[PDB]
């Protein structure tokens, strides 16, 4: 679809000087509103905007900035949520939302997932078109959870999954792999020598 | 090429104070030089790249690299507690701008290890001194206090530091060090007991959340967490003992050798 068709533009500006002619932004925020809608992504484009609106304030643009950091959650663990807010001074994460999108940000980095799902205020209309966005959360909740956990709750997992029906958490147990137990199943003669020589050398 | 890379150096401060945090640090991975044309050159021209590299390991997550430029540029105390002791050939003016360097490593080199260390530094002030002793506490509350006083250097322009982030992200990292210190080493632990010290955290229901969030970092390990009980659980050992035989063996070399 348009991402794909984007793309290779998009790639070919990113690789030359041109990244840093605001008048591409034009291309670049649509470029994001594809990302959105098709749940596609493109990290370096993404930062390459960010670093536009800082050296340009002019063309700050809420939403691009809004959809672009929330993409950048979906995708923890990796650092992008981190490197995005270095491209964003004090001034500009103060304002609305971006204050309140780093703020949830904030709660799923520190993991604090039913603080999170209870901040969201799920309605919210960024999160319209950004496809995906609730799942991919889910993934790094997981992740997070496979590493963390032995075993846990039923109804615990599905309250940090965000309040799911039975059947909903079925769905993610089945794509870790995780089943109910009792509950939802989760999960010499060197060294001889070297104290020869340790010996000698303290007899030394 | 000395001067080239002066000037990228200075370059690529001038867009820290104004600029990017990437791009700088891009410029930082192409401008290491040799040594040698800066030392021939002047005394202080190597101080201010190590200034940089230490600004670059502080923009990085990594405390480590600038700890080392740092010390280079400034003296500072080595693995196995050894004084490292600087030159002072370097401008005067240079020389106060490496103990202003020196300073600010502090901040990094609080990071890299231990402990309680000031005596390069003069001890008449409280604004080191103090904010080592409330790290040694394990209490927020002196921490907190130590900014909201010495809130002034920290705003040491406005804009690029609007709001101090680097000094709060950074007591966020030194609060979670004490709990961790404890380090488990217990089989099974009674839940009073750590309700009793995850008390004096801020968060009073940090605990249930605080204990588990711990865990997540993997700084230290909970056995038993959530569980119905309520209470946590808590070749390898001879290569760890040979370690220390090497250690010993080696204090023992240098004193011979001495």
């Amino acid at each position: 679809a348009m991402f794909e068709q984007m793309r290779a533009n998009v790639g070919k500006l990113l690789k030359g000087i041109d990244r840093y002619n605001p008048e591409n932004l034009a291309t670049l925020e649509r470029y994001v509103e594809t990302q959105a809608k098709e749940n596609a992504y493109d990290l370096e484009a993404n930062l390459a905007v960010l670093k536009l609106y800082q050296f340009n304030p002019a063309f700050f643009q809420t939403t691009v900035t809004a959809q672009i950091l929330l993409k950048a959650l979906t995708n923890l663990p990796h650092t992008d949520f981190t490197l995005c807010k270095c491209m964003i001074d004090q001034a500009h994460q103060e304002e609305r939302p971006i204050r309140q999108i780093l703020y949830l940000g904030d709660l799923l980095e520190t993991c604090h997932f039913q603080a999170f799902w209870q901040a969201l205020d799920e309605n919210m209309d960024l999160l319209e078109g950004i496809t995906g966005f609730e799942d991919s959360v889910r993934k790094f909740i997981c992740h997070v959870v496979g590493i963390t956990y032995q075993h846990i709750d039923r109804w615990l997992l599905a309250e940090m999954l965000g309040d799911l029906s039975d059947s909903q958490l079925k769905v993610w147990m089945s794509k870790y792999g995780w089943s109910a137990d009792e509950q939802i199943f989760i999960c010499x003669x060197x060294x001889x020598x070297x104290x020869x020589x340790x010996x000698x050398x303290x007899x030394x | 090429k000395m001067l080239g890379y002066f000037s990228l150096v200075g370059l690529l401060r001038l867009h820290s104070l104004l600029g990017d945090y990437y791009q700088a640090i891009k410029v930082l991975e192409n401008i290491e030089l040799n040594k040698k044309s800066m030392y021939s050159r002047v005394p202080e021209c190597q101080v201010t790249t190590y200034y940089y590299v230490g600004f670059a390991y502080l923009m990085m997550r990594r405390y480590q690299d600038a700890i080392r430029v740092f010390a280079n540029i400034l003296l500072y105390i080595q693995r196995t507690k050894s004084m490292f002791q600087r030159t002072t050939y370097k401008y005067e003016m240079i020389n106060k701008q490496n103990e202003q360097m020196h300073a600010l490593l502090a901040i990094a080199l609080t990071m890299y290890p231990m402990r309680i260390d000031e005596s390069i530094h003069l001890q008449l002030r409280e604004k080191y001194g103090d904010k080592m002793l409330r790290m040694q506490k394990g209490d927020p509350q002196v921490y907190e206090e130590l900014f909201s006083y010495s809130c002034p250097k920290f705003l040491s322009e406005p804009f690029l530091q609007q709001l101090k982030v680097f000094s709060d992200e950074v007591q966020q990292q030194a609060q979670l060090s004490t709990i961790r210190s404890f380090l488990k080493l217990y089989t099974t632990m009674p839940v009073a007991k750590l309700a009793g010290f995850l008390d004096l955290t801020e968060q009073e229901f940090r605990i249930q959340l605080l204990v588990f969030k711990h865990k997540m970092k993997n700084l230290v390990w909970t056995s038993g967490i959530s569980a119905l009980d309520g209470e946590f659980q808590s070749x390898x050992x001879x290569x760890x003992x040979x370690x220390x035989x090497x250690x010993x063996x080696x204090x023992x070399x240098x004193x011979x050798x001495x």
